[PDB]
RNA sequence: GAAGCCAGAGGAAACUCUGGUGGAGGCUCGCAGCGGUUCUGACGUGCAAAUCGAUCGUCAAAUCUGAGCAUGGGGGCGAAA
RNA sequence: GGAGACGACGGCGGGGGCCCCGGGCAGAGUUCUCUUUUCUUCUUAACGGUCUAUCACCCUGGAAACAGUUUGUCUGGAGAUAGGGUUUAAUGGCCGGAAGAGCCCGACACUUCUGUCGGGUCCGGUGCGCUCUCGACGUCCCUUGAAAAUCCGCGGGAGGGAAUAAUUCUCACGCCAGGUCGUACUCAUAACCGCAGCAGGUCCCCAAGGUGAACAGCCUCUGGUUGAUAGAACAAUGUAGAUAAGGGAAGUCGGCAAAAUAGAUCCGUAACUUCGGGAAAAGGAUUGGCUCUAAGGGUUGGGCACGUGCGUGCGGUUAACAACCAACUUAGAACUGGUACGGACAGGGGGAAUCUGACUGUCUAAUUAAAACAUAGCAUUGCG
């Protein structure tokens, strides 16, 4: 697992062509979200605060790539 | 009490009876009638 | 001279507070292009193109 | 200076005339010690009743409510009803008092 | 009826031994029924099967044992059992001695309340054992800094 | 509590004394382990074709121990019985 | 050329885990009386990023009035102290993994199928503690404590290399591939060997709390058992464990056996001696509980004048002061119970001599452990 501190790079590793999916994880009792791209040989993650720039961040990040919001449960 | 050798088993581990429930509120002098614990019992 | 041991504390306490002043400066800078992220997405697609 | 809100709810029981809230405020006035020893209570702790079967505990200092939990055990051990009540933290800073599970023989 | 089975499928998903397993007397023909994992869960959902908590071991006699030796009691020639050096050992009182002197001189150089010739005699001195404690190598320092303002107001 | 070291007191010095430090030894008390001294011991068609109990020796090493390997009867191996 | 690649022991320091102490939420137990109580959950992997961690090395400068320095006396004009840096080393902090997991608690639903929804999972402290690991030292040797596969660095400069652009870049991302077996279970008072489900034998880790010097003995938590033909009675003689008035070895081949001694603190300790010992010699005084007193520690913090939280120029060694934090020993005193005070357990009887082997060590597995054997030392012989 990688962590990436620059918008940028995470655009750009979210437009690879192999990053297979993403997710969105919110911690309301940190107050942050995170973005999550799974790639081939990493997971990526950019780490935010919770924000209204922060929620529009999906409109720029790539259509095709199928994003996804992380449940409260991990359901087996 | 058995403390010695074994833990007391909880009480919310247990389901109590209704019949020992209405006789020691009966003992200590509570109408069971007229408070209706037999639709509180469950089954 | 030979320093005492509070101005040792004094810069190792100097250490710490640079530390967390670049902390602080890269979160505003991630703050920041939080912020102009569409543009970024835009150089990205010229570049791309 | 800070304050801490407590509720000890007994509605059902109380409607059902089994505790008795008042003898139960009387326990604890005596009963609440402050700084290791009772009748210490002055402006700093004040127990009333905000009606309905319920006690109201307002603390300026660090009383737990593990501690009004365990008071309030004692009084039900004092009552012959500790095998047949049971004390739940339902809120913060809300203790419940209700039935165990009863079974119908 | 043979429940075995069963107390080790219940021990195995409650995660303690088969002696903290509860089965229900009343209901043995359920519990006989159960022979899997999935059944024993659900069972222990239901209630019929309970982990019983463990047996109490107290501390509070040890914690007032060791208040009552913090203030001063049960340490009398009819309860000790070792030997003075394997009750406290003397290189370890030495070494702690050492450390505080050594401490001590090294920050009287580092203020400026010594120079450095008698942090240096200071130090050879407590080597060899002049002093008991901090206490008296504060009183040997003063008494030095004494005689020297004595000699420097002679001269 | 051996060398080595520190301090103080003497001695022209070499050394002498005192108080510490240090942690050497096929040293010592002793747990486990290894061994096997004693007892009108237990047991004696036994739990056992050598076991059990108490007591004992040793316990930082000429200590204890696994696996692999080597030495084979006109032999081997033997701190030698 | 380096790595692979290396002894034993001693104390010291760092880190993880365990043990222990305090606060908080939730749950459980106790509650004649007391107990803001006792107990339980409160966790964070590999793999990575980033900031730091003893040794050592580098720059300035040149030290006796020698200095720095470890528990341990080593280092320094072959360059120390000081000041400023560079790096080996993480099982350290934070972050990604990762809360979405695991755990705890609650509320509904539930013939089954099946679950559903909430609330938390936090903050500190201590150490001659136990265990593993790492680091710097030190001691010992007529003992000096593996090899190879494999990997890397350097010397060298052969070849290969550009503007039609080239690239034979140990950087980042991406593509493809990874064959055969073995894997259950026991590891022993019933899964191995001893003719057996035989009280024998058989190689290792991981190792909680209390007492205590202590992986002694005794009690307890987790985890395991409750398995070894049963029932009744209490004769003799037994096996095992005990006590006994008075005398105290009168017993017996023989004090065989038992009893007595025993921990710790203090006083004191002879002959002989290879000067190292003997020695815990011998012989004495004391030890409970409670309430106090005293001593032994750590961290942080000094005024002006300017430039502006740092840089100088000064000025001072009563910080010999304040604030906060902290644990275990040692000594002294009063009071008090007593037939007992190392109250169980645990735990030398001592001494005067003689013979004998120098000592430590070894052997007759299954009757003899010894003046036997070996040992160091000494002496002789043979061999260039």
């Amino acid at each position: 697992p990688q962590e990436v501190s620059d918008i940028k790079k995470f655009i750009e590793i979210c437009r690879r062509k192999d990053a297979s999916s993403a997710r969105i994880k919110k911690n309301p009792k940190t107050q942050q979200i995170k973005f999550k791209v799974r790639c081939q040989r990493f997971l990526y993650t950019l780490v935010l605060k919770d924000s209204d720039k922060a929620e529009k961040l999906k409109q720029s990040l790539p259509p095709n790539l199928q994003i996804k919001d992380v449940p409260k449960r991990n359901k087996r | 009490k058995s403390l010695k050798n074994r833990a007391i088993i909880p009480r919310k581990a247990v389901k109590k009876p209704l019949s020992q429930l209405e006789d020691h509120l009966d003992q200590l002098g509570v109408d069971t009638e007229a408070i209706g614990l037999r639709a509180r019992a469950q089954t | 001279r030979r320093k005492t041991k509070a101005e040792r504390n004094r810069i190792k306490r100097r250490k710490e507070e640079e530390r967390k002043r670049k902390h602080e400066e890269a979160m505003k800078r991630k703050q920041q292009q939080l912020e102009q992220a569409k543009k970024i997405a835009a150089e990205v697609e010229e570049r791309e193109r | 200076k800070v304050t801490k809100k407590f509720i000890i709810n007994a509605s059902q029981p109380a409607s059902d005339k089994i505790f008795d809230v008042s003898a139960f405020e009387k326990f604890l006035n005596e009963r609440i010690k402050v700084d290791g020893r009772v009748g210490n209570l002055g402006d700093v702790i004040k127990i009333s009743q905000i009606g309905d079967g319920k006690v109201e505990i307002i603390a300026h200092n660090d009383l737990s409510g593990r501690y009004l939990k365990y008071l309030t055990k004692k009084f039900l051990k004092k009552m012959q009803l500790r095998d047949w009540l049971r004390v739940v933290a339902t809120s913060k800073g809300v203790y419940e008092l209700k039935f165990y599970n009863i079974v119908n023989d | 009826v043979n429940l075995r089975t069963q107390k080790r499928l219940a021990a195995s998903v409650l995660g303690c031994g088969e002696g903290k397993v509860w089965l229900d007397p009343n209901e043995v023909s359920e519990i006989s029924n159960a022979n899997s994992r999935q059944s024993i869960r659900k069972l222990v959902a239901d209630g019929l099967i309970i982990k019983k908590p463990v047996t109490m071991h107290s501390r509070s006699r040890a914690r007032e044992l060791n208040l009552a030796r913090r203030i001063g009691r049960h340490r009398g020639f009819g309860k000790r059992k070792g030997t003075a050096d394997a009750r406290m050992p003397q290189q370890v009182l030495w070494m702690r001695r050492q450390r505080v002197l050594r401490r001590l001189l090294v920050k009287y150089r580092a203020s400026g309340k010594i120079d450095k010739h008698l942090y240096h005699e200071l130090y050879h001195l407590a080597k060899g054992n002049t002093f008991k404690h901090k206490r008296a190598l504060v009183e040997h320092i003063h008494r030095a800094k004494a005689e020297k303002a004595r000699e420097r107001q002679i001269k």
